[PDB]
RNA sequence: UUUUUCGCGU
């Protein structure tokens, strides 16, 4: 049993280990803030990548989309994206109107325009 | 001196810069934006521009404009008022009318002759009583068809003018005030100022602009011509014309409502057409689509189109503030009166699709019929920058998944290819359950499978196992496009007057300092200037990674040609870079791409039949890849590629773009779109960042890499299926992919097949979202779409087995001069006739084709013939010559007969006929001399009065015994006949065919190569016409001549690719012109294109004399007369060769009898229907589709490792084996192979018998698979429609082996079975009634013994080593013995 | 039978670490690495380049 | 007690194996020896690599 | 028995491995543009030193 | 008018 309890740290450890390297993220080697020159690809910890993002350390477009897809999370937009029955902004509803239903607004006039 | 000859299509691009700065310094303001252009512009003009102001007119309206008077505009605007002329008058409409009508009439009465053949044959002015209904029914044309064709004329008009007298003398401006009534026009090369007096409005545009809006005009006629012929065939016969049927009075309105909404949004209204795509594709799904899918698509495609039209008018309001366009916004924008037009656009297409499957899979070409957008380089390269240089976060899991699926991907190519693991470095990282595979070669299946697995398989480092190439491939690296200069020199593109004083003195300075080779801009001169090359000079620099961190890399940037999407930049590269991503693509492609067959860079409808097929549930996942190439980084794109460079054994090549593209500059290089660099600063890494420029980019390169990115995307999507636990069948192809997801479910209560379905999309939707982000890539809902059982590729629309075509799309753009060099008239009547052809092959109408088609050739023939640009009126003069010889020489009593007989007559014999009558049966002959002479006796039996139902007769009219004893009968004048042979196994030789424009090119590239800076370009010019002669000597001693033979022969000698490269450079615009920098045509190019021309419309006076060459007498007899034995008769003589054997066979169409019924002597092919209907065109049968393949050789490969020689070792190695097996009978063979051998590769005859696939096949004549041959017989009809017949061969089979039995025979039973189908689909489209079956009974008297004949001679084994020794620098690899150690190592 | 099974649970492990690390390696180097010459250092030597080597040790 | 001791280096290898880790994040995120075992490393398989090229050649000749 | 000296015989060695990349990671991410140039010396080193040896 | 411009490709 003394073999056992020896290796029971090491698959502990070894289990640590796997679990702090699925926790590991990487990022792109873009060009620098200055833009005078080209950086490395930065690697570390989820939590400190995400700081990081949110103190604007490294640029992106879409923060808050980086910190809903490195938390596991499914953001608004996304769910947008594949919702079951997606929304219509205003100008779409104004052309499903006009589009469903015969003309009422007349306005057959190419000189109009 | 030379001519500069300008281009009649656009085929280019309609640039906003060089419009934004003519109309700059014509108006002495912002004409479209506040870029740099117009500054530039303004400052220091063109000589082009400045020329274009000085003129008289072009003055007096400038100071119009400066006084109010007129009011400035948009060329989108005049591209409206153009289409809505409401100007023309009464004299000129009357005129147009008289002329369509006539053009009509002419292209019916050409036409009759052909229906007249094919009715006869069937057995079911103008002679046939279905198109004289059809000219009764065409007799007044309809206002909009003379509406459009009187604006095509008018256009065309002014081009052609301009054209000609721009080739009369170079400098010319066409100031135009009378051909189109109230407009104005000062068309020139470098610009095109459009003013209506009436209006009071004025623009400056491009000669590109002025050729987009003729080629609207032709577009619009050529629908409306296609859809009134489509609509007046249905009209008597419903099945007789297009499937799609339109009124054209809503295709019309539809065209003023489209362009009204470009004119409305100016340039950015490109945006709101092409969101068309969605309203087509969401009408469609209303029809085939469930409930759910079609209200989700819908809506999307609504949120879509509104979404374009707000930012196309955000930008618009945007761009044109601080310009000279201020005030020409319309009112309509402001206050949003545009949705109820935008309302009536979309009502207005609906109505036109008419709920019609048909009809809303036709409507896609209403794409190509507005114009194309004047596309802003400096915007596309800002939106791809910020899309580009942005910092991206992957979970190193996720990498690792990626990474592990592209590596078990590459495992189970190996495994099914190799029956093999690869040999791999880390043979301990594996575990026990992975090394058990490793040991027995087997993998495991993703049912199995596990992303455990994929993170184990992510690390994992092979040895080598392909080869790189050592000498480079001239076939692969040569060709005729452009190349950016190097970064030194970046300058060079731009003109002077926009760089600055001091970027002209840096660049006099740097020029001395570069070589002559990279001091240039296209490919050819690149190549033939480099005066230091070397063979092994590309896999030197591969090795040594000469590429990374070289001074002169830069990536420019142009707008994509005829592109709706602005979006779209395309890049170059210096030579060596080029060559390097070349080479990449190339291995990938070789080695790689094959391990994928979820890659289809290989037929569509084909394709899609693949996709044609306690609950299993499928779905449809269609994802457009457009900005997918920008979304990769090294960390992305390269973990993958890294798996490459180690298969390769090199370092650094498959990587090479995320490697070297972030250290350089990302320039726009456009010759009217210059960056500003200011003072002192000489280089670009120095020079400042604007919209005209920027660095770093740090992302992909659309194009480069693109099969590298497929595969990860392959391996990215398997992995999806493996998270998923659904399977996937993806059917990526080049920028969009289909996938089907299947996955087994237990059905729950209250739910039906439908809305689980959605489930399961909606599902996988999620997962794919989820994927692509953690990849990097952030595709949105404008890209993908939902469907449940669509099969949708390449614009093309499929689904319950029945496919829905677009060719008129395609068939759009037809005209006079279409794809053509130097105006050259074959070259245009063959485009004219294959473009023509895809009405009948997929719209499934062979009169509506034929119709369009005479239309046209009867337009570039008797209308723009006089006006060919080059030629004044000797093309016109020419063929007035030829066709009064056909009047002299049959009876005709008209010249307008004998055009119709011209046009009627096969192009083989000087003809005027593109497309000969097997084409409407069978693509693919064995032979074309045949099938020429057949559908010369076709046309012939309209004029004679012969039946074609019962067997060939004598009567008294012999025009058909003195055509075909006039085509017999010859004088034999043969050179160079084996080496002809060799290029052109059908070659007919003596002056009794059409030459091709290489065959007179070939000795003027000889000569320009040969003083050329290139020592193997030079030598190889050299060396060329005795290499020629020694080539026909080679096999001259043959008594058996086979043209194939001689093809293989020809092939496995490497004169092949240096002649392959002549032919290519043949292509130029301007050969010896091509190392004197100029883009001009030389007048000795334009005076042997007019020779040939002249000889290629004068030939039918030399191949039908009036005296027969016969002296006057011994005609023919026409009993018991042999078409197959004919024809194989006039070829050796023409040959003047003995015997010529394994190249005749007879025409299936001529030889097919055809009865309807059975009877006692019912011998032929037995075809039928399957489907219970008395129509079935646009219906699937139970019949699996016939593909019309050959029949497949016996090989014997031997068992030896192929991954450790090269494809072209490979190909020669299967070469050598063709000719062992082909030759095996000759008194020369063993050192003639041996000596062939030794010299093509590095081995002996006994070690390459070693890698020889022998061939089991007795024949070689029925056999053999030469490049040459036809590899399939397809029908003339589409796959799917012929899965609703059946087809049997016993009598065939029974019949023949009666009469030559136990023997292999010439005919070719694949042809047969397409010729029947075709055949059976004409005679429901003729007679609105599908037979119950058809008989094939042959005419046995064709039908000819084929038999592998024994070659008595000696092959010139001197000659043969001349050949070898002089073509030495086209070598392949040669097989070294350190590559052949390894052959037979297991 | 136990301390076997438990040994090859942890050789699968260290297999999940020799992958995750090596796609760390390949994904390290970067445009950073090609610019500083050190990537043929973090990827190794390869064939075609040793045989290059060989031949001019040769010759 | 080989059994024990091997368990207990790899334990220190683990070990090793964590600083290790540690300390190359807060270096990216956040010698000579370093640079000279992995260098005799790229050598070792460098010369695995021209062991069996060379192997190759001798069987060619 | 045999089949545990084996098993801890391709541990080792796969520890080993581990080492080594953790090696590789620490030398490419740590020293900032001064570990370069001693990485690259080193190589150049390594490719005189292949030379001799097969010269040798 | 630094060869009018014209990528990789299917």
């Amino acid at each position: 049993d003394n073999i056992t309890a020896r290796l029971d740290r090491i698959d502990e450890k070894l289990s640590e280990i796997l679990g702090m390297l699925h926790t590991l993220v990487v990022a792109s080697a873009g060009p620098t803030s200055a833009r005078d020159g080209i950086r490395d690809a930065m690697v570390g910890l989820r939590e400190e990548m995400i700081e990081k993002i949110r103190t604007e350390a490294l640029m992106t477009n879409d923060r808050l989309e980086a910190m809903a897809r490195l938390r596991n999370e499914e953001s608004e937009k996304m769910a947008k994206d594949t919702s079951d029955e997606v929304s219509l902004n205003p100008t779409s509803e104004k052309l499903n109107n006009l589009l469903e239903g015969n003309d009422s607004d007349n306005d057959l006039s190419l000189e109009d325009f | 001196a030379n001519v500069y000859l300008t281009d009649s299509y656009l085929k280019g691009v309609i640039s906003f810069s060089e419009c934004n700065a003519l109309g700059s310094y014509i108006f002495n303001g912002p004409y479209l934006k506040n870029d740099y252009t117009n500054l530039i512009s303004r400052q220091n003009p063109l000589i082009e521009h400045m020329n274009l102001k000085k003129l008289n007119i072009t003055q007096s309206l400038i100071s119009k404009y400066h006084k109010g008077e007129i009011k400035l505009e948009e060329p989108t605007y005049f591209q409206s008022l153009l289409m809505t002329y409401k100007s023309m008058t009464s004299s000129e409409q009357i005129a147009t009318t008289n002329l369509l009508k006539k053009i009509i009439r002419r292209a019916i009465e050409i036409s009759d002759v052909k229906v007249y053949a094919i009715l006869n044959k069937l057995g079911l002015t103008i002679k046939t009583t279905l198109l004289k209904k059809l000219m009764c029914s065409m007799q007044h044309p309809p206002s909009w068809l003379i509406h459009w064709f009187n604006l095509y004329t008018k256009l065309n008009n002014i081009l052609t003018q301009y054209r000609s007298n721009e080739v009369k003398n170079h400098g010319f401006t066409l100031i135009d005030n009378q051909t189109l009534s109230g407009f104005q026009f000062i068309l020139n090369q470098y610009g095109c100022i459009v003013y209506h007096k009436e209006l009071k409005r004025i623009t400056v545009t491009t000669y590109n602009q002025f050729l987009t809006w003729k080629d609207i005009s032709l577009s619009r006629l050529n629908v409306c011509l296609i859809t009134w012929i489509s609509n007046c065939l249905n009209t008597l016969n419903k099945s007789l014309g297009l499937r799609c049927g339109f009124n054209n009075v809503i295709l019309t309105q539809l065209f003023l409502y489209g362009d009204c909404i470009l004119k409305l949004f100016h340039n950015e209204g490109f945006y709101i057409i092409k969101e068309v795509e969605g309203f087509i594709m969401s009408l469609i799904l209303n029809i085939t689509e469930e409930d759910q899918f079609r209200k989700r698509f819908y809506n999307s495609m609504l949120n879509n189109i509104t979404d374009a039209a707000n930012k196309a008018q955000k930008n618009l309001l945007s761009r044109v503030c601080h310009t000279l366009l201020d005030k020409t916004v319309s009112d309509n924008i402001i206050n949003g009166r545009w949705i109820i037009l935008l309302s009536k656009f979309l009502k207005l297409i609906k109505l036109a699709g008419d709920n019609n499957l048909n009809n809303l899979s036709e409507l896609y070409f209403l794409f190509r019929i507005f114009g194309h957008p004047m596309v802003d380089e400096r915007q596309a390269m800002d939106a791809v920058k910020i899309n580009c240089n942005e910092t991206k976060f992957y979970l190193l899991s996720s990498l690792s998944m990626l990474r592990g699926a592209f590596i078990y991907r590459i495992i189970k190519g190996f495994v099914n290819n190799y029956n093999r693991w690869p040999t791999l470095r880390n043979a301990i990282v594996l575990p026990l359950r992975w090394l058990t595979y490793y040991k027995l070669n087997t993998y495991p299946s993703l049912l199995e499978l596990t992303e455990r697995d994929l993170i184990v398989l992510s690390g994992l480092r092979f040895y080598r196992e392909f080869r790189l190439p050592k000498k480079v491939d001239l076939e692969m690296i040569i060709n005729d496009k452009a190349i950016s200069p190097p970064k030194n020199l970046i300058w060079t593109s731009f003109p002077r007057n926009y760089m600055p004083s001091h970027i002209q003195n840096y660049i006099e300075h740097e020029k001395l300092k570069f070589s002559e080779s990279d001091k240039s801009r296209r490919v050819l001169e690149y190549y033939l200037r480099d005066n230091k090359f070397n063979e092994c000079d590309l896999y030197n620099c591969v090795v040594n990674q000469s590429y990374l961190n070289n001074p002169n890399h830069v990536v420019s940037l142009t707008g994509k040609e005829r592109e709706l999407s602005v979006g779209r930049m395309f890049a170059m590269q210096p030579g060596m870079f080029r060559q390097v991503q070349i080479l990449a693509e190339k291995m990938i492609a070789e080695n790689i791409l094959q391990f994928f067959p979820e890659s289809l860079t290989r037929e569509l409808q084909k394709i899609l039949e693949l996709k044609a097929g306690n609950y299993i549930s499928k779905c449809s996942i269609i994802t457009d890849l457009s900005k997918f190439n920008q979304a990769f980084r090294y960390e992305t794109s390269c973990i993958c590629s890294d798996v490459l460079d180690e298969l390769h054994g090199v370092q650094s090549l498959f990587s090479w773009l995320h490697l070297t593209i972030p250290h350089v500059t990302i320039i726009c290089t456009y010759r009217h779109a210059p960056p500003y660099i200011g003072d002192h600063i000489v280089d670009l890494n120095n020079v400042d960042e604007q919209s005209g420029l920027y660095r770093y980019h740090m992302g992909g390169i659309e194009g480069w890499c693109q099969k590298l990115w497929t595969i990860e995307a392959i391996s990215l999507l398997d992995l999806i299926s493996l998270k998923g636990k659904f399977s996937i069948t993806a059917l990526i192809n080049g920028d969009n992919q289909s996938i089907d997801i299947s996955k087994p479910i237990r059905l729950m209560e209250g739910q039906t097949h439908a809305q689980a379905d959605y489930l399961l999309a909606l599902n996988s939707l999620k997962l794919l979202y989820k994927e692509y982000a953690g990849i990097g890539h952030k595709l949105k809902g404008t890209e993908t779409y939902i469907s449940r059982d669509m099969q949708f590729m390449s614009k093309t629309i499929q689904h319950n087995g029945v496919y829905y075509p677009a060719s008129i799309k395609k068939v759009l753009r037809v005209g006079p001069w279409i794809n053509t060099i130097l105006d050259d008239f074959k070259v245009s009547l063959e485009s004219i006739g294959s473009l023509t052809q895809e009405l009948e092959y997929r719209g499934e109408s062979l009169l509506c084709s034929l119709i369009f088609r005479n239309v046209w050739l009867y337009n570039q023939i008797a209308l723009q013939l006089k006006n060919h640009a080059l030629c004044n009126n000797k093309l016109y003069l020419d063929i007035l010559k030829v066709l009064k010889h056909l009047k002299t020489f049959f009876n005709l009593d008209n010249i307008d007969t004998a055009l119709t007989l011209y046009m009627n007559l096969p192009m083989l014999f000087g003809g005027g006929d593109p497309n000969l009558l097997y084409r409407s049966f069978y693509r693919r002959t064995p032979d074309f001399l045949t099938e020429a002479i057949v559908h010369s006796v076709f046309i012939l039996s309209y004029y004679t009065n012969h039946d074609l139902k019962d067997k060939l007769q004598d009567l008294s009219d012999d025009r058909l015994n003195k055509f075909l004893t006039c085509i017999i009968t010859f004088d034999k004048n043969p050179n160079a006949e084996f080496v002809t042979l060799m290029r052109d196994p059908q070659a007919l030789g003596s002056e009794r065919q059409a030459k091709i424009t290489s065959e007179i090119n070939r000795l003027a590239v000889t000569e320009v190569l040969s003083t050329a800076p290139n020592k193997i370009f030079s030598k190889s010019a050299q060396h060329y016409t005795t290499t020629e002669i020694d080539l026909n000597d080679i096999m001259q001693n043959i008594e058996p001549t086979y043209p194939h033979g001689l093809r293989v022969v020809y092939e496995s000698l490497p004169f092949y690719k240096a002649e392959k490269i002549v032919n290519l450079i043949s292509g130029t615009k301007s050969i010896t012109n091509i190392l004197e920098k100029t883009s001009a045509i030389d007048l000795t190019d334009i005076d042997r294109a007019t020779e040939m021309m002249r000889k290629n419309i004068t030939l039918l006076i030399r191949i039908l004399p009036l005296d027969c060459n016969r002296d006057k007498r011994e005609i023919l007899s026409m009993e018991n007369l042999s078409i197959t034995e004919l024809s194989k008769y006039v070829r050796e003589r023409s040959w003047s060769l003995s015997n010529i054997v394994g190249v005749t066979s007879p025409s299936i169409m001529y030889t097919m009898d055809i009865k309807y019924t059975t009877s006692t002597i019912s011998s032929g092919i037995i075809i039928e229907k399957y489907n219970v209907n008395s129509l079935t065109r646009g219906e699937r049968g139970p019949t699996k589709p016939w593909v019309g393949s050959s029949t497949q050789e016996k090989k014997t490969m031997p068992v030896y490792n192929r991954q450790v020689l090269t494809k072209k070792q490979r190909d020669q190695i299967d070469l050598l084996a063709k000719l062992d097996w082909v030759y095996a009978s000759i008194d020369n063979k063993d050192e003639f192979m041996e000596e062939l051998s030794i010299g093509t590769l590095g081995l002996t005859y006994e070690k390459a018998k070693k890698l020889f696939p022998q061939y089991l096949s007795v024949n070689y004549l029925h056999r053999l698979t030469v490049s040459s041959r036809p590899c399939e017989f397809p029908a003339s009809i589409p796959a799917y429609r012929t899965t609703n017949y059946h087809f049997d061969t016993s009598p065939i089979n029974r019949i023949l082996t009666e009469k030559y039995g136990d023997e292999d025979i010439d005919i070719v039973f694949q042809n047969c079975i397409s010729f029947g189908l075709s055949l059976m689909s004409v005679v429901e489209q003729f007679t609105n009634v599908c037979p119950n079956r058809i008989i094939l009974i042959p005419k046995l008297n064709e039908i000819h013994l084929m038999k592998p004949p024994i070659f008595t001679g000696d092959v010139d084994i001197h000659k043969l080593k001349q050949v070898i020794q002089k073509q030495h620098m086209f070598l392949p690899d040669k097989i070294s013995l350190t590559q052949y150690v390894e052959l037979f190592l297991s | 039978d136990n301390i076997t099974a438990r040994l090859d649970r942890i050789d699968e492990k260290l297999s999940e670490i020799l992958g995750m690390l090596h796609t760390l390696v390949v994904a390290s180097a970067g445009p950073t690495s090609a610019r500083d010459g050190i990537r043929d250092a973090m990827v190794g030597l390869r064939e075609e380049m040793i045989e290059k080597i060989r031949t001019e040790a040769l010759m």
